[PDB]
């Protein structure tokens, strides 16, 4: 109990106005998270700087003179009176705004736009926002996520021969029997053979060749001139897989490129970058390392500290401290979960995850990915809640349960 | 040509309007607040009522701070009472009035002025204000001019 | 007399929003997230931004965990 | 869009993009993606998901079809929650209990085909695509009468030649419908200038889309097709690499 | 990135350094799958990937 205690010293309507004026003149089709979680920093600032939502709102006043409105009125009104081809846009320019009579040469929407360039494809159909620009909000959110440090790397066929025949000798991030990902061994001497590309940096790879057979005379000289000479086994044995079959090469922009490499990131769980020291480049592999029996296993337990009270100090919070603890009132959070990764050859993914609290519920998911499709069970308490829930290609969502819209057991 | 930010609505009666979500509740907080009377025994009253109204209703539709609102709406006011303060045609005296009342707000030069807001809001008004009311000035001028 | 009943269902069901569980697995994301995790998210990034703890991530987690009462049984 | 039965009350819904869903009254469902795939769900809410298009186009990648042809059984009432046999012949199970089973240097890879990305200084990058991934785009992009597909050799890289897709698109929310017929009005008073309810694999007769003349958005993809490396060119480097560390 | 002038940064500032990231993707993967629990399994995952976001620092 001493250890416990020294252990420790160691309406409900929320402010939804700002976050709901930045979204309702904004369409849901284009309402991103991104979008959505910016707003959610905007009306906290506001909050605490008490900063009035923007909406509700009159503003700046007039170099010829009155109020706001009775013209949202008129230009609205105006479009329906009597004749010609000449004065309704300059009655839209002194009657709609200057700062909207910025009528750019129509580029907005007569455009190419790229295949996976989708933010550009929501700053035209969102083209006539005013005060606000989503896409602009989207793309800085999004750079802040840990795939934008790929594109700002520190720095320090016959080329593209040698790029494909890197990708070749790569080794990729591996798991073992269990499925569990192996750890990056950072031993000493083997680190040295991961790094000695032929294709890349011959120079270390001669050097691992005379390092490699200057051990060998060390082994037998225990109780011319020698020349060290490299062999083409010596190049072949590096090789670790065979891109023959990829002769297709797409180039994208920085821009562009930021939003392929997000769209593979939800694909693939094992990302491996690469160093080219010819070119200053980085190279990227987006795998899943299996074992023979397709199967990618994880396995996280953490026991969030706390206040627990005397008898939940002991049980699971005193054998991990063998700091900081936050208040809940005497309620351990110990939370393990198992993630498992199924792949059959069909290109499927199967992800199960079993989340289990040690004083709440256990929850079991399945996720089953096809075809750029999702189709998700969720279970409570194995039972107490069962559902069926979809989201496909096009991001239609579905949702059925066999005990009712409660799904409740 | 002054500052007039919080001149005849402060920011309790603001908030007052905020908390109003709907149309009919935030007029009969506008009628509460402007101390005018009911709707349905002066027309007077209920035109400026009906003004005063939609005009939060749109300034809901684009967004903007506070104290503009309380600038916006006393201006509003003040160039209301200027237009009706004479019988006789007065769209131009009260145009380059309140021309120069502008500047008392969209440029930074206190005490004259305060840098409150954004040219694209000002042209934006340039364009409203030019659209409606001074070509509806005749039908305010029959009503609120003896 | 079907119809009529149906409009009643109607005016009942604008009256109520469906909150059941698997009604909330199918509202769009805006829809899903508003009632279920944006008021407590803006209360918890609140108090962090008030309080600014060293550990931000476990303080919001935290917040979470002990204020979902306060969200979950509300609806 | 709402088309619905007044006999059987058998009832389906269309949406923007073309996803089609059928409801029956004794509880089952099905939905149809507009570009592949069939969702069926049953009576007892259980869940059987089939990568078989339902259309019986002239598909030249049949082969690579059955490599990808799979049954997800997938049921929330069941003890055994997830189950689905690859065309390789392994099953995958899933308990409702959170455990899994699965009954069964050159790296082969299949269909879970890394990607390959080459990032630059600038913050481009250019990926590497295989062959067959793209010869089955290029499929069906010749197959559509709205879709043209240029080719020109490249100017500067001898060999390599770089193909270029274009595509129409919507100046507007996808999701906005268009109704069956654009006017009701008799043909004449104009002031002049089934087969059964077959909810399986009825062919969608794309009528060939009307030819936009300028439409007013381009979706565009862009590739470059190399020459293929050989053996013998890979063998000879190989040597010049050999006598360069030497 | 000390947590002591972290402290000093503005309100947006320290949001932005401090959860955005991590929240960014919990909220996407709580709108893709759509659990039952939404606050607890949004907590799990903002305990289950600190340190994705945390050894960053």
């Amino acid at each position: 109990k001493r250890q416990h205690h020294h252990y420790l010293q160691s309406t409900t309507e929320v402010d939804m106005r700002y976050y709901n004026d930045l979204l309702n003149p904004i369409p849901e089709e284009f309402i991103s998270v991104s979008l959505i979680l910016h707003c959610m920093v905007e009306q906290v600032v506001a909050t605490e700087e008490d900063l009035i939502p923007p909406s509700l709102v009159e503003p700046a006043p007039r170099a010829d003179g009155l109020d706001y409105r009775i013209a949202a009125h008129i230009v609205s009104i105006l479009p329906s009176l009597c004749l010609s081809e000449k004065e309704k846009k300059n009655l839209r320019e002194i009657f709609l705004t200057e700062g909207e009579s910025e009528s750019k040469a129509l580029p907005k929407g007569p455009l190419l736009l790229n295949y996976h360039d989708a933010h550009a494809h929501k700053k035209y159909a969102l083209k006539d926002q005013k005060n606000f620009d989503p896409v602009q909000v989207e793309q800085e959110m999004q750079s802040k996520l840990p795939l934008w440090e790929f594109l700002q790397f520190p720095l320090p066929e016959v080329e593209r021969a040698f790029k494909v025949f890197t990708f070749e000798s790569l080794k990729l991030s591996e798991v073992d029997e269990e499925g569990r990902l192996k750890p990056t061994e950072t031993t000493s001497d083997t680190d040295v053979e991961n790094f000695n590309i032929p294709w890349d940096n011959p120079a270390r790879f001669a050097k691992l060749i005379r390092q490699r057979y200057i051990h060998r005379m060390s082994m037998q000289k225990a109780p011319k001139k020698m020349v060290v000479e490299a062999d083409i086994e010596d190049i072949k044995k590096t090789q670790q897989r065979s891109l023959m079959d990829w002769s297709f090469t797409e180039y994208f922009q920085p821009k562009v490129l930021l939003q392929v490499l997000q769209e593979a990131h939800q694909q693939y769980r094992c990302v491996d970058s690469y160093y080219h020291t010819q070119d200053n480049s980085l190279l990227l592999v987006f795998h899943n390392p299996m074992n023979l029996q397709r199967l990618q296993c994880e396995h996280w337990n953490i026991a969030l500290h706390s206040n627990v009270g005397f008898r939940n100090y002991l049980e699971l919070v005193a054998k991990s401290i063998e700091f900081r603890g936050y208040n809940m009132g005497d309620i351990p959070i110990q939370i393990s979960g198992t993630n498992y990764y199924l792949y059959p050859s069909d290109g499927g993914q199967i992800e199960v995850e079993k989340t289990r609290f040690e004083r709440g519920s256990t929850f079991i998911k399945v996720k089953v990915k096809k075809d750029k499709h999702n189709f998700i069970i969720h279970l409570k308490d194995p039972s107490k809640f069962g559902s069926f829930s979809a989201t496909l290609e096009n991001g239609i969502c579905l949702s059925i349960s066999y005990y009712g819209s409660n799904g409740m057991a | 040509p002054r500052i007039c930010m919080w001149k005849y609505l402060d920011i309790h009666s603001m908030h007052r309007l905020e908390k109003a979500a709907t149309v009919e509740k935030m007029r009969e907080v506008l009628a509460e607040l402007l101390e005018l009377g009911f709707p349905e025994q002066s027309l007077r009253d209920a035109i400026i009522l009906d003004l005063f109204s939609h005009a939060l209703i749109f300034c809901r539709q684009q967004g903007f701070s506070p104290e503009q609102t309380s600038a916006a709406c006393a201006m509003l006011q003040d160039l209301h009472k200027a237009c009706v303060a004479t019988p006789l045609g007065n769209v131009e005296e009260c145009y380059r009035y309140f021309t120069s009342v502008l500047f008392c707000h969209g440029i930074r030069r206190p005490p004259f002025s305060i840098d409150l807001f954004k040219e694209e809001q000002l042209l934006a008004l340039a364009d409203y204000v030019v659209n409606t009311y001074f070509r509806h000035f005749k039908l305010y001028k029959y009503v609120f001019t003896p | 007399d079907s119809v009529e009943r149906i409009v009643e269902n109607e005016k009942i069901n604008a009256e109520k929003s469906s909150k059941q569980k698997v009604d909330l697995q199918s509202l769009p994301t805006r829809a899903y997230l508003d009632q279920t995790v944006v008021p407590i998210l803006l209360q918890g990034l609140a108090v962090l931004a008030k309080e600014r703890p060293p550990n931000p991530i476990e303080f919001l987690a935290s917040y979470l965990l002990k204020n979902k009462a306060q969200f979950e049984d509300r609806n | 869009t709402i088309i619905t039965n007044c006999e059987d009350s058998s009832c389906c819904a269309t949406f923007g993009d073309g996803t089609s869903i059928i409801a029956k009254p004794q509880g089952s469902y099905q939905v149809l993606p507009p570009n592949t795939g069939c969702l069926y769900i049953d009576k007892d809410c259980s869940a059987t998901y089939c990568h078989e298009s339902s259309n019986n186009l002239y598909h030249p990648f049949q082969k690579r079809e059955q490599l990808r042809a799979s049954r997800y059984i997938m049921k929330h009432t069941s003890e055994v929650i997830c189950e689905v046999q690859d065309p390789e012949g392994n099953t995958f199970q899933v308990m409702a209990d959170g455990s899994v089973s699965t009954t069964l240097h050159m790296q082969i890879y299949g269909e879970h085909v890394p990607r390959f990305f080459v990032v630059y200084t600038d913050g481009s990058g250019v990926e590497l695509l295989r062959d067959s991934d793209i010869e089955e785009y290029l499929s069906l992009a010749y197959g559509e009468s709205t879709t043209v597909v240029l080719q020109e050799p490249v100017q500067e890289y001898p060999g390599a030649l770089s193909i270029t897709v274009l595509r129409p698109f919507h100046e507007a929310s996808q999701w906005i419908m268009k109704k069956e017929l654009d006017t009701i009005v008799p043909p004449n008073l104009q002031s002049r200038s089934w087969k059964g309810l077959s909810i399986g694999s009825k062919q969608l007769t794309n009528i060939p889309a009307p030819i936009l003349e300028g439409p007013k958005v381009l979706q565009m993809r862009q590739f470059i097709q190399h020459e293929v490396i050989k053996n013998e060119v890979k063998l000879k480097l190989q040597i010049s690499l050999k006598d360069y560390i030497n």
